[PDB]
């Protein structure tokens, strides 16, 4: 004899239906908009006669049950746990079941895997017809229930400024099953006060949102202050249910669709250099069937001191032709989609969550893929013995110095750009010949894709 | 009038010597039917190299050993020893492909046949081109 | 200039020197065309590319009218013209076809500004209507031999169709025992004539138009759709066995097609709700098929 | 380094892309609801396999650009100009491009042509597959832009009582082109204060709206006090864009549809003689397939003394 | 691995040793297949269940391209390859077919990563475009004899189609008198060749590919759709009578197909608004049919 | 029905040539139809994404075609 | 035809394994393909079972080659039950999708070899694939 209120609901995400412990189940902090259920299909058989005194009667049959629908919203709350000292988001298994179809392994390098610097999610291993399989456990007041064999259909993230960073999850399950007995003690599995304090120490505010967009075909970075946006991770999962005329049926298995990583970004038109107006004019002047943009949406902002942040990186993105949104202040919309280099390659994009992002950390996350792996920032090329010039028929094996000293990729390539008076090899042994009386240059760039420039103007002469 | 097929992709086997032989045959279409006579490979040498990329400054993975088997029958063999196969296997890309984890991309290769002599013109000719793949083996 | 709208038209059938303007016309469809003799004389001398085409005949036209039932029952003249014998307001299907050639009549399709298309040597070749839960309508099909464009015409000011008859649910009986669970009673009547092409060498360099035709057969048919209903286990009245001779009548408040003796074939479909379908034709020695036309109050 | 506000937009209507003068371009006084833009089409190519370890990847291609959409609302503001002393509406070339497909000639007798008494627009010469061709020039603050080769699709007029007489224009253009340099000095071409005073002297109030309806088959004039209404001039213009798989395409030409002049008029039922009730009862008693009515909607009212009216 | 997208493709036609890359391609469709000889040798000894199927021939491919008109008029080469004689920018339909065999050419369908499909021994068998209220486009239809997969290919970097021509309303004239109320002018040109199968016993245990073909006929045709419009009562210019010989031209701002003498057959449809339909073919002794290709400014 | 996929330039395994005899099996977790020797004919369609279509019949001397029915756990 | 070197071996737990390869040389010049068997002279086969293809992978086991009936071409590859147990020890705990008894144990390939039959070491790989252990119940 009791009424059940929605405010007392508690959600646990599990990968096992028995043997529930702290590594298989954790509570998911949900909000008011939580919803779940399961709909049923039916049919009416009616006789349609034409004569006088016709039969006017119907009949209903239950024929099938639809896939269970569930949805809830959670705050993006990166933090570091005391047990492992690795940055982790509380709803990490949701990210894993969204990202890959293999067993969860935070020590690995695919799907949801963490580190001493940041928590990372990449979609390099999502080529599966059935992604990682969860079981949502619902606790309303006293009664228990759960959805059997769920799959993460999508994860909506709305960049709504003057609001907190939040993600909305949606998915489907085979069947919603009400449980009379307690599966596991929610007091122990549920998050305790210490980790709650640690989490609430780190919040992501959508207002402090910087965006980094670069045209890979022209090497043009734009300065676009955002007004509002959203990006989605969608699986297009469809649940299959068998058709049996004699008995009602529930869905039996599913099949993932096409993985889409789209987005939409609204901003005001700026007349300044490399502003929104320049991007819009370039996009509507080129009129190209395909675009290669690098988009790095950085929720929570970038700062020298440690700040929480959630970052979406699209290496090779596709940007639609923008349109002007006539409001009281003129604006625009930059709708993009992260496409892979090859269809069966994955790597459409990745995400990095942490409560400790210095600007260098997010920079090397963007250019190297991991916040811990350092990346080169600047280069000044060095000759063989501090030499400033060269004469005809003389070698010059030039070297390189890089910063920082702990960058993972310390190598560079070699090229000649301005002038035709010398040639360089893979190692850097520049070689010249006679009849070389012009000023020639030499260049070097790193192999990690940082975008670092090494230049030197050597004054090659005809000799004494 | 038909097309040529200069682009050929080779697949080598790890821990096993790779041997490819090419036959050059003279052809003609006339009143009498197609007359074919083997091309006499005298002063004809081959030379092939493999790099991990097309772009300038690419690392040279290895180079092919060239030999002429039979000049009268116009047969030349282009191959590499097992040690070169291991060298290329070490330098191959680590990215695997599902449905066949064996094959990995090793790089690009070219073959030039040339005839160098005092009376001969300094003429080279890129007979083929393409990419080199590796079938990883476990034995040895 | 003057465009020609279908909605702004008037169809008048000219029979016996009187114009039968058939109002209450839901929709009509017609076409005109010519026959060509196109041969390509490719020779070893000149492998030509240009054909030798001459227009020498008018392809017979196929006009279809959809006419609502009316209170003045002008539409029964289509049965009258198609060959049925008349007694009062009831049309009989004669045991034998009366004449070799059908009853020929002309038809006009009037439009504004003295525009007209004149179909000649027409005969009614098909009449079928479905008694159903929608308003009944009989689609007549006539075939013409010669079509022409004329300036003045015949317009049926007086002879016209009245108001459409109100809907009334159909019901099919055996003697006086109703047949339960009716769905759609469709009746079909035909006069399957054939054109006698007499194009001869005296018509060379001239356009030929069909003029004479003969009746291959007349028939009355009906397809009845029911729901498979049984009242008893091993019922005798309602089953799937064929019925060699049984009196049938497809009755309405304004029309009643009577088969004094009928040959019924049944067909069961295992659909969402089981449906049986009849195929009713009159027997060999059956009395003439009746078609009564009741205007109002029977 | 500046933000652009919608309130500083100024719209000029032109028939020429060069040699802009006061007879080819004039400013159009627009309102808050002004809007313009151009949308683009795309496509996603997705592989749909069935086996285990399926390929889950998509790819987007820009394939075509849609026709540019523009719309704005203007007040019906008849007046007489000092230069020609003939009554003219400031957005007269819009009316011309709506009415006829020939070159503008106010001295003529078809399309938009004026007089010493009134400005008139008739649709006696709109039998053209491509009506008079305009170029909308948009000036937001400092930056310029324009829509190339526009056509007046329709003109919505809403008879909303207790409101001012207003007309809403809509149309399509081949392509929206942003201009970096000033095409013409907006100070000179834009309307000056004298003509602004002359215009604001004349306003059309939708409240003072008399309607004159007469049944031509019976010679019966009705007295119907209106409650609210609207009439449209529609061209049903459709813009054609070519389909090329290798390159994105913009519309190349258009074709006018069927010219429709419809309307809708709401009024209360009146029991008086020749009222709304009589018209309704006559119309539902006759039940005729075709009607011949004479309708003369007079915005601004009729008076013995001089008053503005449309 | 490498998937093959239709949108990421390039179609190059190889003729006379030069590559004609046909850009401005709206859509193309093609298929490849093989012919089998599958017999089941059921005997009284063994009533077998396993057939004896051997692949011995390549079924000819049917490639269809839809190409937009362009300012450089590369698309007129399809008329040139199909057999029309050329003078300036106008293509004539010859009185007689010039040669027994059609003009053969090869075609490539390029894709990324050196992937290609090589159609050989092709000939243009159909070209038809509809001048209407939508942007004109000519659908060409070629038939191949042998298809193959090749690594390197021919890519038409220079010879390419320019910008698509802007739309312009069609208009059909008689001499210089316009024909009112045009709806859709559709033109059709064909080279109805036939493959000469010469599969013999020397090709046993080998895959056979068709190589040679002969031209059965060439023709130029056009179907014109109008609205039935009359200006006078009993008009002589506009009616339904056939016209043995009349000069016709279906003109546009960028193309004009001319019939010096035409054989017109008319067909009236009593649709919502009456429509007449013409069937225009050149006469026996008519001068060659003209097809002019105006890029810009005529 | 497959998608036209090639892994190499001038590939030998995946192409359009007919295969007189090749062992094929269309396998599932609960059923597996086996052709000990199959006659495969290929057909390429230049659709939105290129698709190849096989036509698999057993050869003349092929062993009997298998159809396994696995209820659960094979 | 083409190439079919890739075939997967399913070895049984607690049972010794032995495979019998009838080497053959079919030629399809004549319509009834020639059934000539290759003659096994100066031939040795070598095969190791190694988990994963990455370099430095531990050698799970090694095949034991047997050459018998050289005239008619047949040959045998086998390994003792102790080798089977060593293979089954290191097999992964994840089971195959189609058969819940098999577990991936590693990769393999056998390499034929001619040792100076004509002063040439003409060694090429014969077959390849994955080795699957099938869990037994008897022991």
């Amino acid at each position: 004899m009791s009424l059940q209120l929605l405010r007392n609901t508690r959600i646990f995400v599990s990968t096992v239906k028995t043997g529930h412990n702290k590594t298989n189940t954790q509570e998911i902090l949900v909000q008011d908009d939580i919803s779940w259920g399961q709909d049923s299909n039916s049919t009416d058989i009616t006789v349609n006669e034409a004569g006088p005194r016709p039969t006017r009667g119907s009949k209903r049959f239950n024929d099938s049950l639809n896939a269970a629908e569930w949805s809830f919203s959670t705050y993006i709350l990166p933090y570091k746990d005391k047990n492992t000292s690795k940055q982790i988001v509380p709803d990490y298994m949701l990210w894993h079941a969204l990202s890959s179809g293999r067993a969860i392994n935070l020590e690995g390098t695919t799907g949801a895997h963490n580190n001493a610097t940041n928590f990372m999610v990449n979609f390099k291993d999502n080529s599966y017809h059935e992604l990682a399989m969860l079981h949502i456990y619902i606790l309303t007041d006293k009664t228990w229930s759960y959805i059997d064999s769920c799959q993460i259909n999508q994860a909506e993230v709305n960049v709504d400024i003057e609001d907190i960073g939040r993600v909305t999850w949606s998915g489907n399950g085979n069947q919603l099953i009400p449980l009379d007995e307690q599966p596991f003690d929610p007091d122990q599995i549920g998050i305790d006060d210490e980790t709650y304090m640690t989490i609430q120490g780190s919040y992501i505010k959508n207002k402090l949102t910087i965006l980094k967009i670069k045209d890979m075909d022209t090497n043009k970075s734009y300065d676009i202050p955002i007004t509002g946006g959203t990006f989605t991770i969608n699986n297009n999962i469809t649940y299959l249910t068998p058709n049996v005329m004699s008995r009602v049926t529930i869905p039996i298995g599913s099949f993932t669709g096409a993985f889409e990583l789209t987005g939409s970004l609204t901003a005001y038109l700026n007349d300044k250099s490399l502003g929104s107006m320049e991007l819009y004019k370039d996009l509507i002047k080129t009129l190209k069937v395909v675009n290669r943009f690098e988009i790095a949406l950085v929720l929570g902002g970038e700062y020298d001191d440690e700040r929480p942040a959630a970052i979406l990186v699209a290496k090779q993105a596709h940007v639609n032709i923008p349109t002007i949104e006539t409001d009281d202040v003129l604006g625009t919309s930059v709708e993009f989609k992260a496409i892979p280099s090859d269809l069966d390659a994955g790597d459409e994009g990745y995400l990095g969550f942490s409560s400790k992002y210095t600007r260098t950390t997010i920079n090397n996350l963007i250019v190297n893929g991991d916040g811990a792996t350092d990346a080169v920032t600047a280069i000044t090329v060095k000759s063989a013995g501090n030499v400033t010039t060269l004469n005809r028929s003389a070698t010059l094996q030039m070297s390189v110095e890089v910063t920082p000293s702990s960058a993972r990729n310390k190598e560079v390539t070699w090229a000649i750009t301005a002038g035709d008076a010398a040639t360089i090899n893979a190692t850097g042994l520049l070689r010249a010949d006679a009849s070389k009386t012009g000023a020639v240059t030499v260049e070097a760039t790193a192999k990690d894709g940082s975008g670092v420039k090494g230049t030197k103007v050597i004054t090659v002469t005809a000799g004494g | 009038m038909s097309t040529e097929n200069r682009v050929i992709d080779l697949v080598v086997d790890e821990n096993v010597p790779y041997g490819l032989l090419m036959q050059f045959m003279d052809v003609d279409d006339s009143v009498y039917p197609s007359t074919s006579k083997p091309v006499d490979l005298t002063d004809f040498s081959l030379r092939g190299s493999i790099k991990s990329s097309l772009e300038d400054g690419a690392e040279t993975v290895a180079s092919f050993t060239t030999a002429i088997v039979d000049a009268a029958q116009g047969v030349a063999s282009i191959s590499l020893p097992v040690s070169a196969v291991t060298t290329i296997a070490s330098k191959a890309s680590k990215e695997r492909d599902r449905y066949n984890p064996r094959q990995r991309l090793a790089g690009y290769y070219d073959v030039i046949i040339t005839r160098t002599a005092v009376g001969s013109a300094a003429s080279s000719f890129r007979i083929m081109e393409g990419k080199v793949y590796i079938s990883d083996g476990v034995t040895q | 200039m003057f465009y020609s709208l279908m909605r702004e038209s008037k169809i008048v059938i000219e029979y016996d020197g009187r114009g039968y303007h058939f109002d209450a016309l839901s929709n009509y469809d017609a076409s005109t065309s010519f026959q060509e003799f196109k041969t390509l004389r490719r020779t070893i001398h000149n492998r030509t590319n240009y054909a030798d085409s001459i227009i020498n005949a008018q392809d017979p036209s196929s006009i279809s009218l959809a006419i609502n039932f009316s209170t003045t029952l002008i539409e029964s003249n289509f049965f009258d013209w198609m060959g049925f014998t008349r007694e009062g307001n009831s049309l009989f299907l004669p045991r034998n076809t009366p004449n070799i050639e059908p009853i020929m009549f002309n038809m006009y399709i009037i439009n504004h500004n003295n525009s007209c298309i004149y179909f000649e040597n027409c005969y009614v070749s098909t009449v079928d209507f479905s008694l159903d839960k929608s308003i009944p309508i009989l689609n007549v099909g006539i075939e013409s031999g010669k079509f022409s464009e004329v300036s003045t015409f015949r317009d049926g000011y007086t002879i016209t169709q009245g108001e459409v008859l109100p809907y009334s649910a159909p019901a099919v009986y055996t003697n006086s025992s109703p047949l339960p669970a009716l769905i759609s009673a469709s009746m079909s009547f035909q006069q399957q004539c054939s054109w006698r092409e007499d194009r001869n060498i005296f018509d060379i360099n001239k356009i030929y138009t069909n003029k004479r035709a003969y009746v291959n057969e007349m028939n009355a048919s009906a397809t009845l759709a029911f729901y498979y209903v049984k009242r008893l286990v091993g019922d005798k009245f309602l089953n799937l066995d064929p019925e060699t001779r049984t009196p049938l009548i497809i009755k309405n408040k304004y029309v009643s097609i009577t088969f004094p003796l009928a040959r019924i074939s049944k067909r069961l479909n295992f659909s969402d709700l089981y449906q049986v379908e009849y195929d009713v034709i009159p027997t060999a020695d059956s009395d003439p098929v009746e078609i009564n036309f009741f205007g109002e109050r029977k």
